[PDB]
């Protein structure tokens, strides 16, 4: 996960890398919330 | 740099340089990128022999300068 405007940035990669990666480009952190949150609770809360 | 009249910038391009390779007070980066541009340009000469003019856009200036170094304010 990486952010939008760093997107300019993946050409001085080597390239056998850049087809193993796969890049989620974000621009705001709730994206990045729902991707990487697991949808359902476990632990019982701290309350 | 040896070219003659085979290569040409336009204006656009040069303020696309400015705003986004150069961050100074004085003008010795813009000196620097705009030799940059001028020696790319004779190696192409070497590869490939064109005729006439050709007119750099502000498009290719990553294919001359590379990735953009700053960014502008918005």
């Amino acid at each position: 996960v990486l952010p939008k405007d760093n997107e300019a940035q993946l050409e001085e990669l080597p390239k056998e890398v850049l087809e193993g990666l796969e890049i989620k480009l974000v621009e705001d952190v709730g994206e990045v919330l729902e991707y990487l949150l697991l949808p359902e609770p476990t632990m019982p809360p701290v309350v | 740099s040896g070219m003659e009249g085979r290569i040409e910038v336009t204006d656009a391009a040069i303020l696309r340089v400015i705003s986004e390779y150069t961050r100074e007070a004085g003008v010795r980066g813009l000196e620097r990128e705009l030799g940059k541009i001028a020696r790319k340009g004779a190696k192409f000469w070497l590869e490939g022999a064109w005729e006439g003019l050709r007119t750099i856009d502000a498009s290719d200036i990553p294919t001359y300068l590379g990735i953009p170094r700053y960014r502008p304010d918005k």
